[PDB]
């Protein structure tokens, strides 16, 4: 569990690799994006005691 | 090489195409074909046989030599990721047996330093444009001379070429 995770990312070869031109894309890539609704429920509790 | 009747300083030179290195000949293998057959060898330059191999100088390292070359002449960055390919093919007489063996052939660039008309400091690049084969009939048992198999220096198979531009600061 060392503080060294990036070691083996090795800058000057992944800087040489050519980018991705030809793509040959997979049709059926995605999903319909949900969005995330909420509703912030709000107590109202009673106290004699500050 | 020296002296050349050129002003001082840098230099982007192309030496032309069909250079074989030595010792590398036979190293990408060869075919014994025989009795009418027909032998074809060839190769595709893609990915990593179509990665050039650099010989640098104090004054000009790879990127200075890359960034020049590609500059002046072809873009063998761009190039090489588009797959050529190349064949030969040779034909065997009858009752008789033929080898033949490839070896690729390169682009020379050179990146030269002129100091009073002298070349005192030249670096190396080799583009690995094509390929190139020997063939030969044989007996069993017959000698065949070391120049068909091996190469003592790099040299050129066609006219060699010298196109050179100077490198402005
Ligand atoms: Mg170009």
């Amino acid at each position: 569990s060392n503080d060294s995770s990036l070691d083996n990312v090795n800058i000057g070869v992944i800087d040489n690799i050519p980018e991705i031109i030809d793509v040959n894309p997979y049709k059926e890539n995605c999903d319909k994006f949900s969005p995330v609704q909420k509703i912030t429920s709000t107590r109202e509790i009673n106290t004699n005691i500050p | 090489s020296d002296t050349i009747d050129l002003a001082d300083g840098n230099y982007v030179v192309r030496r032309g195409d069909g250079w074989i290195l030595s010792r590398q000949n036979q190293i990408l293998g060869g075919s014994v074909i025989s009795n009418g057959s027909t032998g074809i060898v060839g190769d595709l330059r893609v990915n990593d046989n179509a990665i050039p191999y650099y010989y640098p100088t104090p004054s000009f390292n790879e990127e200075y030599i890359k960034n020049n070359i590609q500059t002046v002449f072809t873009n063998f960055t761009e190039a090489n990721q588009i797959p050529i390919g190349f064949e030969f093919s040779k034909t065997a007489p009858s009752n008789k047996n033929l080898y033949m063996y490839l070896q690729y052939t390169y682009i020379r660039y050179e990146i030269i330093k002129v100091l009073q008309h002298e070349i005192i400091e030249r670096a190396v690049l080799y583009v690995p444009s094509l390929g190139y084969v020997k063939s030969i009939e044989f007996n069993p048992g017959e000698k065949i001379n070391k120049d068909f198999y091996f190469l003592t220096n790099d040299k050129c198979i066609l006219n060699e070429q010298f196109l050179y531009k100077k490198i402005l600061e």
